[PDB]
């Protein structure tokens, strides 16, 4: 028996050599590789393959996954692969090849009558996204950037008050309990960023066994050389990372003065190109060196004609300054440094100079954008964009995780990890995705006409689902805490209801272990032209006209 | 007037087909949550007159061409499925490939 | 056709049939108006209405359940009551009897 | 003292003898008894009659009812009567007459400082529906069919999965456990459908130990005479149900060979007709037998003019085949079997071939063209619809209950059991009802502006009540367990917050015991015409033209 | 250094001696304190003074405040006054100046690194409201009382049922039990109302012990002098407070026999002047009396052109009968007797004969047609209405609290008491306010596009936050029960998770007691005409045309 | 425009009024929530123009009559209420027997 390729490809998803277009972008996915064996795809249906003494076997529950989504085309910092994922215990069991071992060969993901199917043929599957950069301004970003596809949120604040307008901080162990107790409301991973300036590290190791995973360096708060170093010694000391906002006025010295003081140790600079806060014109440089995690957040991703006049009336309503602050040229550069590997992670920077539900579509703008300007990376192998499309997954995914110590839990599709995926249709990929998954249960996903015969006639809006209920939500959800306050049982003295999980490994980590984003470039920034230059060499781009993942699919 | 959850739904649609109705007469081509929300509401209006799902089956399949709607809308929107009460109680159209 | 119209079955209803009844004068002797319903215990009405309260006593009006009888001031009607049944206890009020009777 | 019968129905709604046209259908009902003293009723409000001393009573609150629904007009399987209902502890207490003993005859339903009153003269009450054929596919099908005047849900499903989407199976202890805990957070009873199609009875056991009340059989996972054995083995020894989709494509076997293998034990058959799925063409068969309870889903009630073209297309949607399913010579016998007794229940089939919040209005839709097309069923006595009225409502009431062996809790309006209880004005009998009560708490009701001076000024909508909240909800709604999940304290170890309930007697009902729906016909379907005939008359009906319970009331 | 005070104004809010238009009213307020040291204010952002080392101190938690409000103009019964508020374990630390002690001077509000800010510069910040005329006819009157500035809801009802429709009463310890743990979802303190209405006390204790902190006397529950003393008598006995709707058809006595039956003893006389409910015409005189508190409800506040035509029609849509309870004599003089202090409390009649989300804007109506009609109070000492807006403002906040018996942990913003805050920009003052903290938290606030670079652009709306949201909210509100059902544990009984506060102090508040609204005046009611006298002065006024807090700020 | 839960709330019912007013401009006759919806929004309309609660009580009995509605609409509908801000603050306007 044999099947023409396209009707292959029309019934099970696209395999090996097949390519991909994502979403209405330039970029092109090209299948690697498929754990199938030919003829023995499981699809669940009507005289299906899914099916009791067939694709389906007698095993108890212990002896087979909870769930398996079929033929999915997995895109991750891994591999851009055709296979069967299997979730067990609201984790991922296994990639590879699902069915019956009882007719079938070679599966590795059992099926049983424990077992529910989502049908994952045609669709892309993705881990969720990780979005580092958010400010608590008010709980519904939750869903906003559930619904894009992210699942794990990581920020500080206590809601819409000036601290938290201004900077990802939720100040003292009461807010901090507060918002921990919050937390299990909300169908999204969470961890707290506590207030890291001051210079007394007893209040820093209060907020750090009150629950916080990582401390914020803000220079609304005096991000000074002893605030600075009294946070690097307390997050070396508790295993927690420190996210800065650096000191924009050069008030305490310039970018060098704060490399001093950070004196090498592990830090993570958010919107590191500097139009969202940093030493003026310069924080860009950070990206140099090896103790650094960079990321961008999310409004200059990627360069675009409205975005100066947009920036710096932005930054004006939030003349010398707001012009040392907002510049082409820095913006011109951080598309490329982020082509380059230079930028490690995307995230949003919330509702603070950031849009909460745009962290994955404008990393995949920024991808198109320089696909269009700079052709093939070096890294490139085939008529494809697959090594590309690995370089930018990893910046709202694996690489966030890996900065904030919870790689162990979420990032990526892999074994043993929590069950968080979104599946998408390829034309709507990155912008909107099919249903969105947080810990083996289904959280949210675009839902039709709730009386209606079937699930799909109109209006289809996204709406929450079953993960994101109750006590159910809560077994399929995380809170992150510290090493420390995991050992004083922050959790039962709150009673918090959802799963845990405990950071670590925010020390180790550096810019030579972020997914294919470890480049660290000789970057200068000319003091009086503000062009950037790795190795006297002009970075620079031009901003785009019209973007794809825009107007086409957004009714306002 | 005791709305339920499902008409207070239809009224979002409805909402969202006057955005579509009001840029389309501006003579701009439709985006694709533009089109799905034109032709959905189109269909329920013809419900309420009380044509049947046979003819709006087919008169569904005239609301928006190629020609004024984005490049890729049409291959976006295979069909367009929205429910209605006819005067025979609610029922489903589908309209199979309607933008041509 | 009226959606969920009644076809009511044509004739009267008697109430409170087999009771004991009694009429009373009563006359309104206060200046603001005072309304009383079906089942208030007669005897222990405003102190302004004036009739023989030991005629009413263990008595309610013999009306439509839940209507009132309104006494404007001055007005002098004469009312139609219906002795109380069950076990006949009567408590509240104006605090007169508070037990059996 | 006398009033007249008109303004005497003015004030205290109808009473013997009066009618009651329901809703804009050509059905009337005609009061049977009232239990009411005339000139005793009570009414409350400015100068009535329950106030201190009066209607109202001394007795401490163990000595009278929680809440009395006065004077509402009983329609139920057992009579359509005026009565005072009072519900004390969530649960009916008498139906009789409310009141003060110390001052009334005849009172059996006692009114004190404890008591609430919700006034029912001019309205109708009905128990709560009971809807067994729902696929969980999203958590926002609770309040639609809330809404609508159901007030149990029973099903299967994880959300909208593809195994959801297709069947009603909850797959799997860890899937059944997380829907048990998700059930708290919905203001419906539930009970959950685990999956049925397995040939070792190990898997099963497990998912009826997890907490499942039922087993669904489903063809889409193999509805073979293995699997179908297996499940009944199970459900007869665990006193669960099993709810049969049987195989469509005859690929097994004919409808009679699923037929031996039941073997005479109890089963509920989903869709009898067939149009929802079974045997083409002769599913419909099934209601012959002894021990099948046999159901509708929604889309083919009743028959009417679009309805092939609708379905034929959205079979499609979801060619000899789609031609062998949707067949109108069993979709026009469908409506007359009810008629006749032979079906017994009505369900959704929720956004997978049905409406769920057209259960209640389509089972009345259907009993107003049969009684314009056959006129008085042989069992009505005077000028009436009263037989043929509750013959309909026990089919989505009691009939549902006792399938599911829950009939001990709810299904009617009986002493001791839950009070689910559905307040109607007769203009909006069936469509839309006044106030929906879950275990003795308003659950949801329409409501008027929030800010208005009164609760009716427009714009006035569906809105959750205190029922419906938290903890309040967890006391008045259950969860269903199987005997095996309750014995195992699944309820403690999922920590579930609401009441819970266990079912008992899935086995022994039959279809002797379906209230007014117990004809067993010599059923035949021709296999070459699709003609049904009962004893070689043909069954058959004319497609509505127009319903009611249609434009005059839904506003799209 | 100096600084204009115009520039000073526009960087800090005013101060001392500056004057602010309350909203579009004629009302305005003079600065009558500031509690900072010019020079040393502290504002939060970049390169401002709340930063480590500077306005921000090295001081563990326990030696900081958990939240500041800076350069707040309090607006309050006690002054209109310019000051930092400090908020340390949910409640009230200090009024004063913040900063930190190791640079600045006269510090009374530490700033550490455990403190986050709210920027109150140019705001007006007011205790939060008391709503203590609830009828609980929807959980929807939650959030609309609370976007209005109201953070404490008293009341009694069931949901939509005929006894709440008419009277503020949770009828029984079965349904007063189902409300306290309905109350927990709700982000409003809340305390409740039982059926006051029995000759028997046990019926009364019985609900007392079940959690209620009064009882309502209702006519339609019959308002007699026997149920009246009944539950004064107990009231007595428990320190709960009794609140009156009385006999409006001197069915029983006439005020006089009312007042006879009270004996002196404390009570709340809700809608005092008599359109919502009470004696005809002639209630109004019971504010003469020391040992009552009354309050008016909000549809009459202020008098106004429509108000009769709706009144009259309002009361007949819920002859001699409706014309002698809707009086424009006694309409006319309640706004004047509110303006004397002769009435104490406005409160809303919820869904009742009044609006929800109104009690704030129509009493500050009220307050600018007096302005209007009368000029300045006899008590004013400078240019300005601050005496006035004193004596208003005390009718919504302290009055309602002190009345109710729990003024020891709401009702205006004094050390200790529960962090219940209401910030206002000017031009909404009593309107539509810019942030409504609940116990330290903030629980709902305006907010803009969820997705928006800031959470300023459109649309804006009222969106609950952080302090509404499951167990946070249930830490940062009250359930206040009665000592008999704190003492009987009520609480773990029924597992409430909110934080509990207890009544006290019910019956020791007298006329006297009630802040700036003391009066008892020789109040008389003509017969014939229904004219107001006060020692034989007419008391009246003119109907409003136009009101300012009206169409200027209202979509509909 | 810091939208009020009531303020939100008005919008359904003006949305729902929309419906109707373009089923009515068809031609058809109205059903219960359609014609509740457009006497209901109209009142809203004439309290923001600064009419009376009289006024409107009456103005609001001649938007729609038996003609302009389905049978048994007008014995549905005994009266319609609905309270917008008036120039002098909200007010309820009942409008009787508003369809013959
Ligand atoms: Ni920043
Ligand atoms: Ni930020
Ligand atoms: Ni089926
Ligand atoms: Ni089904
Ligand atoms: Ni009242
Ligand atoms: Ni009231």
């Amino acid at each position: 028996s044999n099947i023409s390729r396209q009707a292959y490809a029309d019934m099970f998803g696209p395999t090996v050599g097949d390519k991909v277009r994502l979403a209405d972008t330039e970029l092109w996915i090209e299948v690697e590789d498929d754990l199938t064996t030919y003829g023995e795809e499981v699809k669940f249906g009507g005289g299906k393959v899914i099916r009791d003494g067939m694709g389906q076997g007698q095993m108890l529950a212990a002896d087979c996954v909870d769930l398996v989504l079929t033929n999915a085309l997995i895109v991750d910092h891994w591999g851009i692969v055709k296979a069967d994922i299997g979730v067990k215990d609201g984790r991922i069991f296994a990639i590879g090849k699902a069915g019956n071992p009882d007719i079938q060969p070679n599966v590795t993901i059992p099926i049983g009558a424990a077992t529910e199917v989502i049908a994952a043929e045609g669709k892309i599957v993705t881990a969720g996204g990780i979005d580092t950069h958010i400010h608590w301004i008010c709980p519904q970003q939750a869903e906003e950037a559930l619904v894009s596809g992210v699942t794990t949120m990581v920020g500080g604040g206590t809601g819409p008050a000036a601290g938290t307008h201004a900077t990802t901080c939720t100040p003292g162990p009461w807010y901090i309990s507060r918002m921990l107790q919050a937390a299990d409301s909300l169908p999204v991973n969470i961890g707290l960023l506590g207030k890291g300036n001051v210079s007394q590290p007893d209040a820093l190791r209060e907020q750090v066994a009150a629950g916080v995973i990582g401390l914020k360096i803000h220079e609304d708060w005096g991000a000074t050389p002893a605030a600075i170093d009294c946070a690097l010694t307390v997050a070396d000391e508790m295993d927690i990372q420190v996210a800065l906002h650096s000191d924009t006025l050069n008030e305490s010295g310039f970018v060098e003065d704060t490399l001093a003081a950070i004196g090498g140790r592990t830090i993570h600079t958010f919107h590191t190109e500097g139009a969202g806060g940093g030493h003026a014109p310069d924080i860009i440089t950070a990206c140099a060196h090896p103790n650094i995690l960079p990321s961008s957040t999310n409004p200059t991703l990627p360069y675009t004609l409205n975005t100066i006049d947009e920036h710096l009336d932005m930054l004006m309503v939030c003349v010398a300054f707001a012009e040392s602050r907002i510049r082409r040229e820095t913006i011109a550069a951080e598309d490329v440094l982020h082509d380059l590997g230079a930028f490690s992670l995307t995230s949003s920077d919330s509702q603070a100079m950031g849009r909460v539900g745009e962290v994955i579509l404008r990393t995949w703008q920024v991808a198109h954008r320089m696909k269009v300007q700079r052709g093939a990376l070096a890294e490139e192998t085939g008529d494809n964009d697959n090594f590309r499309v690995k370089r930018y997954i990893a910046k709202y995914t694996i690489n966030p995780a890996l900065t904030h110590g919870i790689a162990h839990e979420v990032g990526s599709i892999e074994v043993g990890k929590l069950a968080d995926l979104v599946v998408w249709s390829p034309a709507f990929f990155g912008v909107k995705p099919a249903t969105v998954i947080k810990g083996g249960m289904i959280a949210i996903a675009p839902m039709g006409d709730i009386n209606a015969s079937i699930p799909t006639p109109q209006p289809v809006h996204y709406r929450p689902m079953f993960g994101a209920l109750g006590s159910a939500r809560h077994h399929c959800r995380l809170t992150f805490l510290s090493q420390a306050a995991a050992a004083n049982g922050v959790a039962e003295r709150l009673n918090l209801r959802s799963a845990i999980a405990v950071v670590k490994g925010c020390r180790t980590v550096q810019k030579a272990d972020m997914v294919h984003n470890s480049l660290q470039p000789n970057i200068t920034v000319d003091a009086q032209t503000y062009e950037v230059r790795v190795d006297g060499e002009l970075i620079t781009s031009e901003p785009a006209d019209v973007l794809p993942m825009a107007q086409r699919y957004f009714l306002f | 007037m005791e709305l339920t959850p499902r008409e207070k739904d239809k009224l979002l649609l409805f909402t969202a087909a006057l955005v579509a109705e009001r840029r389309l007469a501006r003579g701009l081509k439709l985006n694709y949550p533009e089109s799905v929300a034109l032709i959905s509401a189109f269909i329920m209006e013809g419900a309420r007159d009380g044509k049947s799902v046979a003819s709006l089956m087919e008169e569904g399949r005239h609301v928006l061409t190629r020609e004024q709607v984005m490049e890729g809308v049409p291959e976006m929107i295979p069909d367009i499925q929205v429910e209605a009460t006819f005067p025979d109680g609610s029922k489903l159209v589908t309209v199979h490939n309607p933008i041509i | 056709m009226i959606p969920g119209e009644y076809h009511v079955k044509p004739g009267q209803i008697a109430l409170n049939t087999g009771r004991a009844t009694c009429r009373v004068v009563v006359e309104n002797h206060g200046d603001r108006p005072i309304q009383v319903g079906s089942h208030y215990h007669f005897a222990e009405v405003n102190p302004a209405l004036k009739f023989d309260r030991q005629q009413a006593a263990g008595y309610r009006l013999n009306i439509p359940a839940g209507t009132a009888v309104r006494f404007e001031p001055g007005q002098k009607r004469e009312v139609e009551l219906v002795a109380f049944a069950g076990h006949r206890a009567v408590f509240g009020f104006r605090g007169e009897v508070m037990g059996p009777l």
